[PDB]
């Protein structure tokens, strides 16, 4: 993990959608987080705030915020890419932007979190390709036609049966000293 | 129709099934659970629960207590063991009323596989001789044999 | 006397999957509250072992996952073993994505009576030429290691040998992450091996070692040279990530005036290069510590 939740946010004091990598507690961790986020703490601007060693990572994208959270150190850029990246992905994933579309393609969207990121690891590239992996496959089909068919033959037949029946060193020395 | 294959499945009770279904054989671990197939005839597509009569699974089938429509009893005709005991159980099916909504088939399977009883011998023995408020013609299979089955069945859906 | 639970039931028929989808969403929302009262279970039960609808299964499944499962029925609703056998098959499924997806789920999953022969099952799936599937096992296993590590007991080595068989960086990266959590030692042995090769390689996996090494010294040291030999190589350092860590780890390790200098430089340039201010501040903070 490098993120116990990704929650995609809309301005509302409320985060439009979320997923809980790990359950234990109740939303109050998440619920409390939601509250704080909605409040924004009046704070003016800035796309990042970490407070109390918790990264609250966000990106306004419009009236929307996409949010990630973490507490101990990270390499920034990567991160950014993601926020941004989210901001690339959605109109594809759930269709454009307005909660509803997403409301219909919730399943798709959550699926995307997992898919995209396996526990804080940037899994791939290529969205379409990303579609590919599941509920879009190939193997299963290959297998099915042949198999189904084979069985079918047995069945058909059955129908009848039925039917009828240097450098290093510089350092090293210095140090060594 | 809900058609029931019970007894402990893994013995090739399941074989019996897999043989129908793909032509194949038990290439599963011996199978406690629901095995499902739909077989279409009179286009009543018979949904077969090949379910082990192993402990829980026998014990617990209440959601499957609903109303029957077809009976396969898949038989170890080398079993001639749990059948009296079975008879003793079997009564409670009899004591079920859902259970009286099927014109059926006991299938004697596993004939080659060791031997089998008098078609009659069994008939009393599971307590089978005694019915009528459901039809009760008898049909032997084996599990490496069985034909004319379908005569049995023929009458059966057309009851 | 009657209820809309039933209303949903007919819809499902009416559409098939489609209607059911709707039902899932509703259910979901209903579920979302907590809320539901049972009975549809039966329906679900009835149609689903004999039905496909993959997506739906995925919805279903997930639903099961998020929702409880040690449900007041048991533990299990009590069928947690029987239905699974199809699923087990799916899990078996020659069909690799399908297994992988399951696996993904499975990493989320943790339902034991079902697991046991699925332990066998999984083992087979590891062999499948797909790194996706295999990788998925790495999470899954991780999931075991806390829940019922023991379930499998021979693993840490088994993995470690596995690594030997292995060569997909993605999977490797993972492999490390888990491996040290099981035991560092194996990683280390390998570490010894890898020492020269590292430089050639992709970062992500490299990172993970940096954490590990840290904890152990405060507890105890005496280990250096072998490391050093490498470490110096690491004093190439060049990805912004690498560099970011690389100076950071160094300080962790050392603070010799020479050390002080080395890291310092890295920063200074970095900064200079640097653009995201947020970042800039951060290092200060470290610095502030410093």
């Amino acid at each position: 993990m490098v993120l116990l939740a990704a929650a995609v946010c809309t301005k509302a004091g409320k985060a439009i959608v979320s997923r809980q990598f790990v359950e234990m507690t109740r939303t109050r961790i998440e619920g409390l987080l939601a509250a704080f986020p909605k409040l924004m703490n009046t704070g003016k601007q800035h796309t990042f705030v970490e407070t109390e060693s918790v990264r609250y990572v966000y990106q306004p994208m419009e009236k929307l915020y996409m949010v990630l959270i973490t507490t101990k150190n990270s390499n920034i850029l990567e991160d950014l890419e993601t926020l941004r990246l989210f901001s690339r992905v959605i109109p594809e994933y759930c269709r454009a932007l307005e909660e509803n579309e997403i409301s219909e393609h919730c399943f798709d969207l959550i699926f995307a979190f997992d898919e995209i990121v396996a526990l804080g690891y940037r899994e791939n590239v290529n969205l379409a390709q990303i579609r590919t992996f599941t509920e879009m496959d190939s193997h299963e089909e290959k297998v099915f036609r042949a198999v189904r068919e084979t069985q079918e033959r047995e069945a058909k037949a059955e129908m009848r049966r039925k039917a009828k029946e240097k450098e290093v060193d510089n350092f090293v020395d210095k140090l060594k000293s | 129709m809900r058609i029931l294959m019970v007894g402990l499945d893994g013995a090739g009770k399941t074989t019996v099934l897999y043989k129908l279904k793909l032509g194949e054989v038990i290439t599963t671990i011996p199978t406690i659970g629901f095995n499902v197939e739909t077989v279409q005839y009179k286009n009543i597509s018979f949904t077969v629960w090949d379910v082990g009569g192993q402990d829980r699974i026998r014990s617990l089938w209440r959601h499957y207590y609903r109303n029957t429509e077809g009976v396969i009893f898949v038989v170890d005709s080398n079993d001639r063991s749990r059948i009296g005991e079975a008879r003793e159980v079997m009564q409670r099916m009899l004591n079920e009323d859902e259970l009286r909504n099927a014109a059926w088939l006991v299938f004697a399977n596993k004939q080659d596989l060791p031997e089998a009883m008098s078609a009659a011998e069994i008939t009393e023995k599971l307590g089978l001789h005694s019915i009528r408020n459901r039809p009760w013609f008898i049909q032997a299979t084996c599990a490496t044999s069985g034909e004319g089955l379908y005569e049995g069945l023929e009458w059966l859906s057309n009851s | 006397e009657p209820p809309s639970e039933i209303s949903l039931k007919n819809d499902l028929e009416k559409g098939d999957v489609k209607s059911k989808t709707e039902a899932l969403k509703k259910v979901i929302i209903m579920i979302l509250n907590g809320e539901k009262l049972p009975g549809l279970l039966m329906t679900i039960i009835r149609f689903v072992l004999p039905l496909q609808d993959h997506t739906i299964k995925k919805l279903l499944l997930v639903f099961w996952e998020i929702v409880p499962k040690t449900t007041p029925d048991g533990r299990l609703l009590h069928e947690m073993i029987l239905v699974c056998d199809a699923y087990r098959k799916d899990l078996q499924h020659p069909n690799e994505f399908i297994r992988g997806s399951t696996l993904r789920f499975l990493c989320k999953l943790k339902e034991a009576e079902l697991l046991e022969p699925l332990m066998p099952a999984i083992r087979a799936c590891l062999e499948h030429r797909h790194s996706y599937v295999r990788r998925n096992a790495v999470l899954a296993i991780y999931t075991i290691y806390r829940n019922f590590e023991h379930l499998i007991p021979d693993a840490p080595e088994l993995i470690h040998d596995f690594l030997v068989n292995e060569k997909d960086a993605s999977c490797k990266r993972n492999a490390f992450m888990m491996l040290i959590h099981a035991d560092q030692d194996r990683a280390l042995d390998y570490l010894s091996t890898c020492i020269d090769q590292v430089q050639t390689f992709g970062d992500i996996l490299q990172l993970v070692i940096v954490e590990l090494i840290y904890k152990v010294c405060h507890a105890n040291p005496s280990e250096r040279a072998r490391f050093i030999r490498c470490i110096y190589n690491l004093l190439q350092s060049s990805s912004p990530a690498v560099k970011y860590e690389a100076a950071g780890t160094l300080v962790t390790l050392s603070s010799a005036p020479t050390a002080i200098k080395a890291a310092a430089q890295c920063y200074i340039d970095l900064i200079i290069k640097e653009s995201d201010n947020n970042v800039k501040l951060i290092v200060l903070d470290r610095l502030v510590e410093l």
